[PDB]
């Protein structure tokens, strides 16, 4: 449990979040916002497909999906689980899978996949 | 004097140095609305990249002159927001819609000239 | 007993017909279709409750879970609510009058047209 | 009883002569959605050009038949709002977004056929 | 109190989804189906019995109704019989594999095609 | 008696003029505005409050009726708010800078462009 | 009111509720004519679909107002005559040429769009 | 008190409304109208006194002032006179009937055409 | 834990390695090849841009560069360090960083993202 | 401290407020060459429209940085020169050519869209 994640095709960046059985961690945000502007990624994803579940306070997780609206642009929660979205005590954009979100991630800067 | 010179292409590029308090932002509030009439502008670009810490009561005035400068006909943009100040814009009572943030002053005027003329 | 409602899958639009079932104890129908939206790729989801008379206690499995498919994949839509169900509603979302014109606009969201 | 309805082809040009109480109005409101679902409706044109005054026992119903008939599956317009009756909506908790008001019964079809058909 | 089936219209034809198995005593899946063909005008319909195991003594109604909708209006078909189900063969009609290709060849029988 | 605030009647955008009348007793700027809104029609209208110092505590007769005139007048807009006037902030409506570039976008909302 | 409020797109559209008397129908002819004085429309659409009985005294008025409003300067259609009233209307010996009776209200204005404004 | 009279400023052919003041101390609109004629560069302006009844005996402060603007910048025109106002004339100048057709020929003299 | 995330866009299968370079974690190979053919496999990535350093055994990390050509299309090594490539006495296609290795991975199966 | 933020479109816009003395100018001169060393631009605009007083020791130093940053690779253009400072430049032995003194910041970058992009 040393360091979390990043990846970068450099108009967007996107990182994966594996299963974290805690709520006290915040370094999925501060290690994200620091690198959010050290390379200028317009769109970014979350890719938290294999994560079931987060229930204590994911208000951090859904307002770090608000900082990039006021930092660069358009977070998207790629593939939330079926049980995980059942927990809602609280707009944004989202998608289903990693590639069909990527097709509408490049469609916010209009460079689609050709041929 | 903290309120630099700004007129460029019927748009405004007002930077900000290291602030002192919201009573310095009182001076900043009058010296933005007065210039936007006498120089008939269409969009104010703010560069808050120099600041790294902002008081919570300041952001309900700097965030509030967004509502004032929108009423005088200027869809403003807030370019270059740091990470640590954005963690003071989470526990705030956010209704930050239609504010049109950006990344840098290069991409900032690229988005503002899309919403006016060019 | 006989708690087995329905699920079909015609196209890349996938709907889920709901027959008459006026009861609160259906905690299944919000989880028997969110288990489907990740099973096959459900783009747009109809519900087609044209025969359900009536309900008073629960909008929470009728409009709160409508925000779930909006954030699971996309754009759920109710089809043809009755008169007495909307005779008063003191409790937005997108609806259609009947099913044959619900599919007429659901195919527009996935960018297709049936013409010959 | 009192308030009729009449069709024009994917439309509903309902009218209101004069209103007395909610017991007529609920009978009117129950007549609306029963005449929605019997045919196939796409847009309801409500004419209210002949009402002197209104109160919150009545205006809450007419302020919500937009919210009723939109959920039933058809748009609605409220054409011909009087000056004295519009200033008696100031006590209400305004949610009149997409009510799509017009000026007279001719301009109802001008702003409805734009939404639907040629 | 569970006498319920479901039918509506994808703009000409009629889907007919049936859940877990019926015995011989419940013949009402037939008689609540020919009523719908002269309630709304139907041409094609999909029998859509994809999740149903099994049928042991009633093909003499389930495939004998396959000549009824041909005689009533037109062109009934079965969608996706189970591999376990059709092992019973003591004794034609048009069939398919699933609804995403069963509907696609059912639109050709009513002379319409999905484009773009 | 000063039985005037102001009201003009040009071509279809029928604008208005307001001097320094910063008192709540000037409710006469409402019915004089409402009665003309069905006298002729008006698909847009302006206010032009370029000379007013200052609204004391009552925008609930100024900005509240701006959505109580959307019911008839189709999207009123403010023209030229003063510098110190917008310091009033109790808590929307389309606005602009001045008349010469407020009338032009008010002509855009009625299918009329300036062509020479 | 019995009479409706009526105005629709360079034509008119008058509905008729369920009525039984010729104390209503005497002022009703003036209630139709006083509108077509001020509103200059080249055709009205009388709809008698809701009625199920018209006596031979009242059938003179609807046997007149077709010929009356023609003399005012507007064509008159009559839409949706019920089978019960259409039998007993013939016992009032008509000479109906210039009635142009459509079947329903939807196909009614398609006839006056053919007459007025080709 | 009532020393405020009127002014406005649309796109380059400006106008100036005149409401009711039938006084002899009306030298302000003789003066304050000509002030804005070169404070901003307005070529052709209006008078718009369609609601002003009446003048007592002084067209010298009302029509010779329509000769200063002929030599200040350009050709003011009277927009509408009431019939009983001009009904006595023991006394030329271009005029029009209403503002919606007076502003049409204002653009003709200053090379603009409002069509789309 | 066992986080050795894949996060695939599923026409290629790229993969991110965070710093955990020990020989006993073969799950960069054994828990990759099973998830390699779990979907249809084409060109894949490694992206060891944060790993300092390979201790004494890249045989696990280079036979896995040949245990992919057997099962799928070509692997590539994305973004090695400077001192990491010091003395290699032990070949395979490679690149410099993720923003251009991914592009030429699409230029081995003829797709492109142009404006 | 009084040295604003400047990056835009591979150009530069430094400004100068009423910060007169050469206790700042020696600090300011390093703040320009190091900044243009960071962002490689070709036209540096020095807007000096605010101040009205310049001492003869400042005039050499402000006349030196235009010759320094010319050697770095940036054609420095001095926009907005007041008439009070333009009087007292010729008392110093100036050779002010090749500095391309434009009128103001609006007229500056349109003359600086000539070097770059053309």
């Amino acid at each position: 449990s040393a360091l979390q994640e990043l990846s970068a095709p450099l108009l967007p960046i996107f990182e994966k979040i594996s299963v974290m059985p805690l709520i006290g961690t915040i370094d999925t945000e501060r290690a994200k916002l620091i690198i959010e502007n050290l390379l200028i990624g317009v769109v970014k994803n979350r890719s938290e497909v294999v994560l079931i579940d987060i229930t204590g306070v994911p208000v951090v997780d859904t307002m770090v999906a608000h900082h990039i609206i006021q930092a660069s642009e358009a977070v998207r929660l790629v593939g939330c689980q079926a049980m995980l979205v059942g927990i809602r005590p609280e707009q944004i954009i989202t998608t289903n899978t990693m590639k069909k979100g990527m097709e509408r991630a490049l469609a916010l800067t209009n460079r689609e996949i050709v041929e | 004097m903290g309120i630099p010179i700004l007129k460029l292409g019927e748009c405004l590029l007002i930077s900000i140095q290291s602030e002192l308090d919201d009573h310095t932002a009182v001076e900043f509030q009058e010296d933005l609305l007065a210039k936007i009439h006498e120089t008939s502008a269409r969009g104010v670009v703010i560069d808050i990249t120099s600041i790294d810490f902002i008081d919570s009561f300041i952001a309900k005035i700097l965030g509030d002159v967004v509502s004032m400068s929108k009423l005088m006909g200027a869809k403003v943009v807030v370019t270059g927001i740091q990470p640590a100040v954005a963690i003071t814009l989470i526990e705030l009572g956010i209704t930050f819609s239609g504010v049109l943030s950006a990344m840098d002053l290069e991409s900032g005027l690229e988005k503002l000239k899309q919403e006016l003329g060019e």
